């Protein structure tokens, strides 16, 4: 067992081996901008694929051309700290080498004329933190991943919904990644029609003259052809036999043989036998029976010239005997079969007005810019841009695949431009699937949508930034002289910058990061969304695209998504999904070989598993990989069903590969209806942190990989022993194998204290190891904000029981003892800032002063001179932080203020008191302060201080490692200049710095000895330059907005311990709010004096349905039983044989469990420092669908001396007799959510009104009123409360007059109102008189 | 109307008076140069387009749009919709005296009465509290009166006891389905921040105490009370409306 | 408009073709509209030659530097005291607008937000009055004669 | 789905059952959200045609009316009359079923005595007021509406009765869902809307396509009514 796990060790409960670990759960975010901002010598990927798509840039005649060679990312100037704490962007600069190309066209293409190469540069490139996130103006933000549509082809059909005949009507669509949209479709009368960008409908066959097809060649390739001789005037036919399928003889059919088919018969297969097996060769048929078939060719009189018959021409005997008199011996004809080969494209060529490929053209014209007559080279420049030009078009690299495999070819890789095969295989796709030949596709199946990222949305906008630059390089390379002319002068940055910062910082998926916990940061970081730019809008989604899909399974989770108008459109990940080269979706699989399961994965896709036979995870397995039995349970097709074991293909890899990772940490979920497993998983995700921290007694063993993959502790990078530790950092002492072999090794954290997350928590690290001790790679060295030993910890355990108590805990309430909150269990830190900015005005800049005007002496006790309230101070609502004045303009005096100043001779000054101060009902701890001002403005006595602290430990922090290298270093020269002796004591009593004048050695020795003081001033080399460094960022200016000469902002830290009021939940969806704190003896207690911690109902568990709940309070008294016995052992002073054997005893216990733990391996100390640990209950691990069994909990309910049943009989506090029945009592794991009701309460008497409409404003952070709204005015007068209405229309909401008039009212005495017209109508008046209109009130 | 900071903000309706002031000075410029028509006629074209999307924007044609890619807003969305003036403005306000907050079970109440916590009743009775304080003579005037609530003397816990004393309070829950969605209490002052809510009421509400927040509001004048009293009280409201039967069933 | 005028001072001897005359006059009218009108608070034309400039200048020194530079940086080769230099930069900021939506729906405008600063608290009508009536209170105990000249004065 | 979940929540279900039992729970919590909105309007179009009747005056002075009966298809009795004239007005002197036993100044506010009256004897029809034959224009009358059904006596003359139509029927509305014949019971069988003849089998025939046939109690209050398709052979 590893170091850090050998502490405390959690009793596995599972029983299925496991084959695959759990992958880095950050893998998303952070392998995709790897692939943006890397070197890539074969492009398609990011920066370089960026640059290749648009240089070279071409001058506009022709004369001179710009040329990209590489590229390069510069080193950012402040870290992610000092990006912070100043509020500025985290930010790389990129430098691109280009070379401009003059050359003549007098010689022929001379280009050795002259080459002018620089480096310019094109601005900054955010960049990404280690654990996946971007400072942003300081802020901490999070990218989330887009589900939108693959670009292809898509065939569909309204299934006989648009027409009244019922008839369902196809269609198919062609959609790029950049271009315009091209769709055929057919009508009630079976003739194909296209659209361009869904604009008005053209007949589709004009889209196949404009591609220069004449009719012959249009019904050459979508039909098939039967030939007529004229040989003896007797019109003879070659046939084969299954073309004349479905039909009914209108004629004789006769032959060398049997004459088969005749008046009245239909032709079955057997007759069509008859005809093959004979190989019937050409047949006489009447003249009468080709009558009304239409011609392919076109047939002209050889003598005359004229024409007699057309192509697509339907025939009579009148035109026959006219080609017939004429010698032509030959007749081409279409074969049409009415059920699977009808004449749509050939009754479509009927009505087009088109007959050439100019009027084609003329046509798609008039149709996209209606209101001009066109030209010869404006319709075929307009065509000719739509589809075929690689600058307007571009089908991607994925939309290529998906066109290629939807039409059955056999090449993946093309080009992204359309071409003239590609239209006539939609085309005949369409048609096959008219004919029934295959169907259509769904467009929510997980193969026709794909998942765009980080480093690809980034680099779809810096393609734009790059395009906009472009089209103003090409205008200076054709207007002047480029003889003197540099790069450097062409290329202006400010288009690029612009278009990444407003994508990085103004974005849709761009968002603010959820900061309650290390749950709910990887949680917001594996989101994945439907909403966004290029796809839905929230208002038209419909219900199908809400819904879970079959092909869900191991890819997308199906408990945890939203529940208000959002619900089906945002989804997270599964645990062990992956994700393509082209963006889609994977699952792993273990290989069946011959009836043995092996181990070896395979990812599969969405459109690859349904051709497989996959067996279950809940599978038993014959010590070989056999299976135990005969008959599994598999999906197959989009089903489930019962198959044989040679029939099976595939396994799973495991029973939590189907869930999120929020939804894999509720213990015993398989017992929980799923509308309350929803409502527990989003419930877990605003817990807030506590001041302690405590571990669950019952978990699935999925929390030390959420604790660890979130970056919010401190993990060991190489091992080593621990040589300092302290509150504030630790110092590690690298082992001699990880060793590097040219510096110290010497591995230093520094801890984060007392910090504000985005949510106003407190983030606070705190060291586990103790000094001394050892230390391998990959352990945990310091906790975060919920975290126990490196598990996530994010609640307390409480003991419980379910009963009714005199109605306090009536609808989903709790009750709880004062014991719970005099111990503080539920208390929380919350730490807040405020600020006080200084600014310039038209009278005069203001100032940050201490003499304040008319204030008292009192409230000015607490501001040092320069006007900064003190660090340590205790504030209240009302005190002043930082005291400010303005400058004043001069103002009137009413007459009777100015016979008052006359009167007692006061005078007002010139400035105005603008302080900054405490917002009411808050109380804290001033615990921070932090001054910034401008380049050119006078420093401060409070902001020198800071300067002055911070530069000295600022210095101490780096002459700590010097003392490794240099007196060390001493010690090397000490061993070589006493070779040839032995000074050693003699040495050691002289100083050491003199240690360069000793006895000297022979001369190689001696230059030995001036290499040594090389060295020794190689230190000094290497230190004064760190430390000028860190000092000038340290005393260097800042860069405040323009008009504000400075900046103060304070921190203050609250503590809040739990109420009436505050809302609790548990795992399994059980929620609600605390109606009473009360005494300790009231409360329900054993016949042992043990009370209990909280009271709960049971009427809220059976019409639920979460029986999850009840299960996990049996499993965790057990838990805490055994802890009492162990406890017991070392108050009582046992030997270390007895808890050795008796821990031994609640290790083995259960069914075949995988996990095996033998303590005869452990030294005295180890098991005493386990026994420590486990004395307050021993920890228990059940997976979520492999869970423990009712029979085990029993077994170790009686392990630890308890009733089986898992009820106990209980005394009444108030009176001390027994309740009747007997009672569940146990121990389950709350969590204290961030619904706080100090938050929530608001009051307001009056305040501040709006501009325009002059009503109250809203919220609770403008003092704001409470809307009463459309509905709640019908209630009021449903009731018929007229006098009510008119008081909250009028004088409380709007009347100006009325609202200053009531109350003074008020304060005499006089409830009474004068009402009159509000001012919203009178707005309304005037803006329909704006209008023209005369609206008027007539008296 | 300037900002902190020194930016400015507008209204749209600037945008769209100023485009049509500077192309009808154009025309009248144009008409003294005495130009060719084809001129004079685009002038005229243009000035149509410009009054037709000041007074109704989309409607002939394509939207005119700002410098951040947005449509307009013109003088016909600002009276029509979900957010004009009619539903979001004369249809329903918001009011002063008035709060809200989360609600908790009181089991030991009368069907008359509710738990009011007494920061919220300081807040929303300061006018009373303030005439009730220089009544007695207790401060001289009523900036004084100010600081003794502020300071929160023992004497104002007493005159706040007097003033809540036969003074309704309505209470509210949204989404308010029927009229007994609103209903009228004796308030009982408590410590604490949640306000308190009988047991037998929940059902007209559809309430319970998972969470859910409710509304306070305070009517002021004599009528009112006197109709808070006689028509809305929660001991009037024992029958449905919609059908006859009881509505204060034990759940 | 500016076409029409070099069209009325054309002079066809000088030997030149009409494109090369009546380019200026184009340009001009085209220059001049755009400084006079779009903005909604107008600038005068010396500031806006005074605008472009510093932008043009900044545009080198960023690209020199690999920065954007500080105002020092920018009077020390504009030649101008940088008091000048900070005034300048104010000018160029256009008004935002009233619809801009705010949070993450779009039902919430900035324009929501934005309070009336010119109205009196109520607290202030009372006291407004209760000193009114203090005084005519205390003005009646002395002399009438002696309180007319101190309702003139 | 073929193969049904054979477990329950106290034994615990697999991975499939669970996967296949997401399906319902989602689609059930996404008709919820989508179906408010739905039933949010229809209110609101009712209070707005609705919303200016109120009661004006004490009596228009009508004598028309409505035949109230009870609703007997589908099965048995499925609304007493009891539940359809409680709180009416009758709207003539109506007579229990012998000659001339009146009840009625024949404006009769129908409470709970004079329903115990009318069930001790049998009658199932009586005709009384309604509102959609008021005379009264712009309102309705006092006793045209009948009892307040919050209060348990006649309308109040001010009554705002438009809003609370509109919303007693809009409030419920968030849950809704969005070859032979043969007697229970003994009784004489009667027809109506009938022509009828004989038939060669001995057996009855009618020519009629609409008629009714119904089965009299003990005391002749109908119990079933069914009708029979045309062409059809009366049994009996
Ligand atoms: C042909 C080519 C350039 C200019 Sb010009 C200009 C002229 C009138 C009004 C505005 C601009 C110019 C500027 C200084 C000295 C001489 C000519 C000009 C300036 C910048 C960019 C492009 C053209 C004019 C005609
Ligand atoms: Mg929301
Ligand atoms: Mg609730
Ligand atoms: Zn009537």
């Amino acid at each position: 067992y590893s170091y850090t796990e050998k502490k405390r060790i959690r009793k596995d409960f599972g029983k299925r081996p496991q084959v695959l670990d759990v992958p880095y759960l950050l893998s998303i975010q952070l392998d995709s901008f790897q692939k943006f901002i890397e070197q890539d010598p074969e492009g398609q990927y990011g920066l370089e694929a960026a640059f290749r798509s648009v240089f070279p840039i071409q001058s506009y005649s022709g004369n001179s051309e710009l040329q990209y060679v590489s590229y390069r990312l510069g080193e950012p100037v402040f870290d992610v700290q000092e990006c912070q704490i100043r509020g500025v962007t985290y930010s790389a600069p990129l430098r691109v080498k280009l070379r401009l190309v003059i050359y003549e066209r007098e010689a022929p293409e001379g280009t050795v004329k002259d080459i002018k190469e620089q480096e310019v540069y094109m601005g900054e490139i955010p960049l990404m933190t280690d654990n996946g996130t971007f400072v942003i103006n300081g802020t901490e933000r999070v990218i989330v991943s887009q589900l939108h549509r693959s670009p292809g082809v898509f065939f569909d059909s309204d299934k006989g919904k648009t027409h009244s005949s019922g008839k369902v009507l196809y269609n198919a669509r062609i959609i790029p990644y950049r271009g315009s949209w091209l769709d055929f479709e057919f009508d009630p009368k079976d003739n194909l029609f296209v659209r361009i960008d869904r604009r008005r409908k053209l007949p589709a066959t004009i889209i196949l003259r404009a591609l220069n097809y004449t009719t012959e060649q249009i019904l050459d390739l979508f039909f098939e052809k039967v030939i007529f001789e004229i040989r003896d005037n007797k019109l003879q036919m070659e046939l084969v036999p299954e073309r004349l399928r479905g039909e009914t003889a209108s004629f004789d059919i006769e032959a060398n043989g049997k004459v088969y088919v005749e008046k009245g018969r239909r032709i079955t297969a057997r007759h069509i036998r008859q005809l093959e097996k004979d190989d019937v060769k050409l047949i006489e048929v009447p003249v009468e029976y080709i009558a009304g078939k239409v011609v392919a060719k076109d047939y002209i009189d050889e003598s005359t010239g004229e024409l007699i018959c057309a192509a697509n021409m339907e025939l009579s005997l009148d035109l026959l005997a006219k080609l017939s008199q004429s010698g032509h011996k030959r007749i081409e004809t279409l074969f049409t079969n009415d059920l699977d080969h009808g004449p749509y494209i050939s009754e479509t060529l009927r009505v087009d007005p088109t007959n050439d490929r100019l009027s084609a053209l003329v046509e798609i014209y008039r149709m996209m810019r209606p209101g001009e007559p066109p030209t010869r080279e404006a319709a075929e420049s307009l065509f000719e841009n739509l589809f075929f030009s690689e600058d307007r078009y571009d089908l991607s690299a994925v939309g290529r695949m998906k066109f290629n495999r939807s039409l059955l070819r056999e090449e993946i890789e093309g080009s992204g431009i359309l071409s003239k095969d590609d239209i006539i295989d939609v085309m005949k796709k369409l048609i096959d699937i008219r004919n029934g030949k295959g169907e259509v596709d769904d467009i929510d199946h997980l193969g026709n949508r794909r998942i765009r990222s980080v480093g690809e949305m980034a680099e779809n906008q810096f393609r734009v930034g790059l395009v906009r630059v472009e089209r103003a390089v090409k205008e200076r390379l054709s207007l002047g002289d480029l003889d003197t002319l540099m790069p450097q002068d062409m290329i202006n940055a400010k288009p690029i910058s612009a278009a990444v910062k407003e994508f990085f910082g103004s974005s849709q998926l761009s968002q603010f990061m959820d900061q309650n916990n290390p749950l709910s940061e990887i949680t917001h970081k594996r989101r994945i969304s439907a909403l966004g730019p290029g796809g839905l809008t929230r208002e038209r989604a419909g219900f199908e695209v809400r819904d879970v899909h079959p092909t869900h399974y191991g890819r997308v989770c199906p408990i945890e998504t939203p529940e208000g108008p959002n619900i089906g459109l945002i989804n997270s990940l599964s645990v062990y999904a992956q994700t393509n080269e082209y963006g889609f979706l994977e699952t792993p699989y273990r290989k069946v070989t011959d009836g043995v399961v092996t181990d070896e994965i395979h990812y599969l896709s969405a459109i690859e598993e349904g051709n497989y036979v996959i067996a279950q995870a809940n599978s038993n397995l014959d010590e070989e990989g056999h299976f135990v039995e005969d008959l599994v349970t598999c999906r197959s097709k989009g089903e489930s069903s019962l198959f044989s074991r040679d029939q099976v293909d595939y396994m799973d890899v495991s029973t939590q590969q189907v869930v999120s990772v929020g939804a894999s940490l509720i213990p015993f979920l398989e017992h929980d209806d799923a509308n309350r497993a929803l409502m527990g998983a989003n419930m877990q995700r605003q817990a807030v942190p506590t001041l302690r921290a405590d571990k669950p007694l019952v978990g699935t063993g999925m929390e030390r990989a959420v604790a660890v993959d979130s970056g919010v502790t401190a993990v060991a990078k190489r091992g080593g022993v621990v040589q300092y530790v302290d509150a504030s950092r630790i110092v590690i002492k690298v082992n001699e194998d990880e060793m590097y072999p040219g510096e110290a090794g010497i591995d230093i954290y520094n801890l984060t204290k007392y910090t504000r997350s985005n949510q106003n928590t407190c983030i606070n690290q705190m060291p586990c190891v103790s000094l001394g001790e050892p230390v391998e790679r990959g352990d945990v060295l310091a906790d975060g904000p919920s975290t126990d030993l490196g598990e996530l910890a994010l609640g307390q355990n409480m003991r419980v029981a379910f009963m009714p108590w005199n109605g306090y805990n009536f609808e989903d309430s709790i009750l709880v003892s004062e014991r719970v909150v005099q111990e503080d269990r539920f208390t929380t830190i919350h730490i807040q800032e405020l600020a006080c900015v200084s600014r310039d005005t038209k009278l005069g800049p203001e100032e940050i002063t201490a003499d304040i005007p008319n204030v008292g002496e009192a409230a000015l006790s607490k501001l040092d001179e320069s006007g900064i309230v003190y660090i340590g101070a205790e504030v209240t609502g009302g005190d002043i932080l930082v005291g400010k004045v303005t400058p004043k303009g001069e103002t009137q005096l009413t007459p009777e203020e100015k016979l008052l100043r006359a009167i007692f001779g006061e005078k007002a000054s010139d400035v105005k008191d603008s302080s900054l101060r405490v917002p009411n009902g808050v109380s804290g701890t001033v615990i921070d302060v932090q001054v910034f001002t401008r380049d050119g403005v006078e420093k401060d006595k409070r902001a020198l201080e800071i300067e002055e602290m911070q530069l000295k430990q600022a210095k101490k922090d780096l002459s700590e490692e010097l003392q490794i290298l240099e007196a060390g270093l001493f010690s090397r020269i000490r061993a070589v200049l006493v070779a040839g002796g032995v000074e050693a004591e003699k040495l050691d009593k002289l100083p050491r710095d003199r240690w360069l004048e000793l006895g000297l050695t022979d001369e190689e020795k001696q230059n030995q000895l001036e290499q040594l003081a090389e060295q020794y001033d190689e230190l000094k080399h290497e230190f004064e330059k760190k430390l000028e460094a860190k000092r000038r960022k340290i005393t260097q200016g800042d860069d405040l907005a323009p008009g504000v000469l400075k900046i103060v902002k304070v921190y203050l830290a609250v503590k809040r311990r739990i109420q009436p009021g505050d809302k609790m939940a548990g795992r399994h969806g059980n929620k609600g709010v605390i109606s009473k704190i009360n005494p300790i003896e009231d409360m329900p207690y054993d016949e042992n004096g043990t009370p209990v911690d909280i009271v709960l109902n049971p009427l809220g568990v059976p019409s639920r349905m979460n029986i999850g709940q009840i299960l996990e309070t049996h499993l965790g008294m057990a838990a805490k039983g055994i802890g009492d016995k162990i406890n017991a052992m070392l108050k009582q002073q046992q030997e270390v044989a007895k808890l050795r054997e008796f821990i031994q005893r609640a290790y083995d216990l259960g069914a075949d469990v995988r996990q095996k733990v033998d303590l005869s391996t452990f030294s005295d100390e180890e098991v005493m420092r386990l026994a420590e640990n486990l004395r307050k209950g021993m920890p228990i691990a059940t997976p979520v669908f492999d869970g423990a069994k009712e029979a085990e909990i029993k077994e170790l309910l009686k392990l630890g001396d308890l009733p089986t049943s898992g009820q106990i009989r209980l005394y009444d506090g108030r009176t001390g007799e027994q309740f009747e029945r007997p009672v569940t009592v146990g121990y389950m794991y709350m969590l204290k959510l961030n619904h706080l009701v100090d938050d929530k309460m608001h009051a307001r008497s009056t305040g501040s009104y709006s501009l325009v409409t002059q009503q109250p404003l809203g919220g609770k952070a403008q003092f704001g009123g409470q809307r009463f709204g459309e509905m709640e005015v019908w209630a009021l007068e449903a009731y018929g409360a007229a006098y009510t209405l008119q008081e909250m229309l009028t004088v409380k909401s709007d009347d100006v007059n009325g609202r200053t008039k009531m109350y003074k009212n008020i304060v005499d005495g006089n409830h009474q109102m004068e009402p009159g017209m509000p001012e919203s109508f009178n707005v309304l008046l005037k803006e329909i008189r704006s209008l023209g209109i005369n609206i008027e009130l007539e008296d | 109307v300037p900002l902190d900071g020194g930016r400015f903000a507008t209204s749209d309706l600037n945008d769209l008076y100023r485009r049509v002031i500077n192309r009808n000075n154009r025309l009248k410029r144009l008409l003294d140069l005495a130009a060719p028509d084809i001129i004079v006629r685009n002038e005229k074209r243009m000035l149509q387009e410009a009054v037709d999307a000041l007074l109704d924007n989309g409607r002939r044609g394509r939207a005119i749009t700002g410098s951040n890619k947005r449509p307009l807003k013109s003088l016909a969305d600002m009276i029509k919709g979900k957010q004009g003036r009619f539903r979001q403005n004369l249809l329903g306000k918001r009011v002063d005296y008035s709060g809200r907050s989360v609600i908790t079970v009181g089991p030991y109440l009368r069907l008359h009465q509710c738990g009011l916590p007494k920061k919220m009743a300081l807040e929303l009775f300061k006018p009373f509290i303030y005439g009730k304080l220089e009544l007695r003579g207790l401060a001289t005037t009523i900036k004084a009166a100010k600081k003794m609530v502020e300071r929160e003397e023992a004497v104002v816990w007493d005159i706040l006891d007097e003033v809540i004393r036969e003074h309704p309070v309505l209470l509210n829950r949204a989404p308010t389905l029927h009229r007994l969605g609103i209903q009228a209490f004796e308030p009982v002052l408590i410590e604490g921040k949640a306000i308190q809510l009988h047991p037998l009421v929940c059902a007209a509400y559809n309430a319970d105490f998972d969470g859910d927040q409710m509304a306070v509001h305070v009517p002021l004048t004599l009528e009112a009370q006197l109709e808070a009293r006689a028509l809305m009280m929660s001991t009037n409201n024992i029958l449905s409306p919609a059908n006859g039967e009881p509505i204060i069933v034990p759940s | 408009i500016g076409l029409m005028k070099a069209v009325d001072k054309f002079e066809y001897r000088r030997g030149y073709k009409f494109s090369t005359y009546a380019t200026w006059w184009i340009r001009q009218a085209i220059t001049r509209s755009i400084a006079d009108q779009a903005r909604t608070i107008r600038i005068p034309v010396h500031m806006i030659e005074t605008i472009n400039k510093l932008n043009r200048i900044s545009r080198q020194m960023l690209q020199e530097m690999g920065r954007e530079p500080t105002p020092e940086e920018l009077a020390e080769r504009m030649l101008m005291p940088e008091d000048k230099i900070r005034k300048v930069l104010k000018i160029a900021k256009e008004p935002i607008s009233m619809e801009t939506p705010i949070g993450d729906d779009e039902d919430s405008h900035l324009g929501d937000f934005i309070e009336d600063t010119t109205l009196e608290l109520p607290l202030d009508s009372a006291t407004t009055e209760s000193l009114r009536a203090a005084t005519h209170d205390v003005l009646a105990g002395l002399t009438a004669r002696e309180a007319k000249v101190l309702r003139m004065r | 789905i073929e193969t049904p979940i054979t477990a329950n929540f106290r034994e615990g279900l697999n991975v499939l059952q669970y996967f296949i039992s997401t399906h319902g729970a989602r689609k059930g919590l996404a008709d919820t959200a989508l179906k408010t909105a739905n039933s949010g309007y229809l209110t609101r179009r009712l209070v707005d045609v609705a919303q200016d009747l109120v009661v004006t005056e004490d009596d228009c002075g009508t004598h028309e009316g409505i035949m109230m009966t009870p609703v007997i298809e589908g099965g048995d009795v499925k609304e007493p009359l009891r539940d359809r004239v409680l709180g009416r007005v009758t709207a003539e002197d109506v007579l229990k079923p012998g000659t001339a036993d009146i009840l009625v100044p024949r404006n009769t506010l129908l409470h709970e005595q004079w329903c115990d009256l009318l069930e001790e004897n049998s009658v199932d029809a009586v005709k009384v007021r309604s509102v959609v034959s008021c005379d009264t224009d712009f309102g309705v009358c006092a006793h045209c509406y009948g009892r307040d059904l919050a209060r348990g006596h006649i309308i109040n003359k001010g009554e705002a009765i438009g809003v609370i139509a509109a919303q007693s029927i809009g409030e419920p509305g968030t849950q809704l869902t969005m070859s032979s014949i043969q007697v229970k019971n003994k009784g004489s069988i009667k027809l109506s809307n009938v022509k009828s003849v004989v038939n060669s089998s001995g057996k009855l025939v009618i020519t009629s396509r609409n008629t009714e046939l119904k089965l009299i109690d003990e005391f002749g209050r109908t119990k079933e009514s069914y009708k029979v398709p045309y062409g059809a052979v009366l049994a009996k």
